[PDB]
């Protein structure tokens, strides 16, 4: 059982009322079973899409998800993982720069 | 120095729920996906195919479409064997595939994770479990061993069919595999000591060279992050730079990839 790690990162440079995709890539975890939201001002994103899960050299699990968005500076934008290596969920917030 | 490496995951939760998904890769391209949900692999590049015949290609495929089935009942088989040191839930792994060469162009490999530790390959004209595996192992094993006629498959697999497949594959995804996406870059910080971040994002190869640069002078302190996947097969890097509060003027984030052919990115502080 490995706990996972998250990054989450814009495709594009964010400025502000322009749309961009935002990404949230999950990794070195194990068993592979997984959940993971995005989330805009702590509500579920509705359209998320995921890549095919694959894995590493060290045999551990990894995965992307990605979404549209349009940074601006009055919202906030996480990814949420629940996984079982963990008691509780974990939220990583984007932090505007990445 | 092309690998291509077919992955398998296998779920077993209980006796009547387990599931096997695989993805194929030919160096940092997806080329295949095959869901549980589906009865027949899906192409994810117009060229995955490669140089086989159509009639070639769903030969390849019957074989897999058997295969699942009887992996699948082989592992039941397995854990109803060894049970109660082996029970559920079950993870298995398998990495398959070959790296080519120059000249003649190849090294197969079969790679088998149990519970996500490494414990049995194919090598040579059977399984093995490897070095350090746990003892239940050995009649499962040697139970696999007994079937001569999956042993000859997987060695025509691994040997013959895998190389002659990949040399075709990159015949035909040329096109994509020499592709050229361009970076593009952007700066920021948090703010006394501040932490300088250049990112680059959108390109493709991966190889790049990021650096903050003082004028011509390199700055030793770049620690350069992890390459991150973006959704549409580019690649994201970011630089990061401690420096003390007045320090910022003055510095610039250079980049360099080969899709910009002397026209390197120079981002000023
Ligand atoms: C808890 C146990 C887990 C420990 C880890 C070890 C597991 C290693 C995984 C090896 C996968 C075995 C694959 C073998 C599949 C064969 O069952 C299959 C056999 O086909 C034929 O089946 C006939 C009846 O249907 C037999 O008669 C007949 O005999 C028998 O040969 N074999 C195949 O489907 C061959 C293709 C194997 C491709 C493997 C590539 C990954
Ligand atoms: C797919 O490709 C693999 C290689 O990755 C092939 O595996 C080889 O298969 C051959 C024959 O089936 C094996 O050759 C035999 O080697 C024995 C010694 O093996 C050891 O020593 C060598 C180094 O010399 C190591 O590489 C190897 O790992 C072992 O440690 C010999 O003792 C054998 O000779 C005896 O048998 C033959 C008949 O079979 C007689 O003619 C001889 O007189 C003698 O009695 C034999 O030479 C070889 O070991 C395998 N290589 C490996 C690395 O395991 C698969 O065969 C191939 N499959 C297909 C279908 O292409
Ligand atoms: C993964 O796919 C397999 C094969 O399509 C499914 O296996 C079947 O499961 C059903 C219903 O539970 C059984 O009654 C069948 O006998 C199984 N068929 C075979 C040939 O294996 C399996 O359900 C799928 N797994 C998941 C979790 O969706
Ligand atoms: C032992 C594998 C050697 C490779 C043989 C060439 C097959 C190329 C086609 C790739 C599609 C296979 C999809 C993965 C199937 C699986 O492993 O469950
Ligand atoms: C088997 O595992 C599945 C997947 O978690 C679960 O839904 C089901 O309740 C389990 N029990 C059985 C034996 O069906």
């Amino acid at each position: 059982q490995k706990t996972p790690q998250i990054q989450v990162y814009s495709r594009h440079p964010p400025e502000n009322g322009k749309p961009n995709i935002l990404n949230c890539y999950v990794t070195q975890f194990h068993p592979p079973h997984i959940e993971i939201q995005m989330l805009k001002n702590g509500k579920k994103i509705p359209k998320v899409e995921m890549s095919d899960m694959s894995f590493s050299k060290d045999w551990s699990f990894y995965i992307l998800a990605h979404t549209e968005f349009t940074p601006t500076e009055t919202d906030t934008y996480a990814c949420r993982v629940k996984h079982a290596s963990m008691a509780e969920p974990k939220t990583v917030y984007w932090d505007r720069d990445m | 120095n092309y690998t291509f490496r077919c992955l398998q995951m296998s779920s077993f939760a209980n006796r009547s729920w387990s599931r096997t998904d695989s993805v194929v890769w030919l160096g940092d391209l997806q080329t295949h996906r095959w869901s549980n949900d589906s009865a027949t692999i899906s192409f994810t590049k117009p060229w995955s195919q490669g140089k086989l015949s159509n009639q070639q290609w769903e030969k390849l495929q019957h074989m897999f479409q058997v295969y699942r089935v009887s992996f699948t009942r082989d592992i039941q088989e397995l854990v109803k064997m060894m049970s109660p040191k082996e029970d559920y839930p079950i993870e298995i792994q398998l990495s398959a595939g070959c790296e080519m060469y120059p000249g003649n162009a190849s090294e197969s490999f079969l790679h088998v994770a149990f519970q996500g530790k490494y414990v049995v390959r194919f090598w040579g004209t059977s399984w093995q479990t490897v070095p350090g595996a746990p003892s239940w192992l050995d009649l499962p094993i040697k139970v696999l061993n007994a079937d001569q006629g999956t042993s000859a498959t997987v060695q025509m697999l691994l040997n013959d069919t895998c190389p002659l497949f990949v040399r075709g594959l990159l015949e035909a995804g040329k096109s994509d595999l020499e592709k050229q996406e361009k970076p593009v870059a952007w700066l920021s910080s948090v703010p006394g000591h501040r932490q300088l971040v250049c990112h680059v994002s959108g390109f493709y190869p991966k190889p790049v060279w990021v650096m903050w640069m003082r004028g011509d002078q390199e700055q030793q302190g770049t620690h350069r992050g992890d390459f991150l996947p973006n959704a549409d097969e580019t690649w994201y890097l970011q630089a990061t730079l401690d420096v003390e509060a007045g320090e910022e003027a003055g510095l610039a984030c250079r980049v360099k990839h080969s899709s910009l052919g002397g026209q390197d990115i120079i981002l000023y502080w």
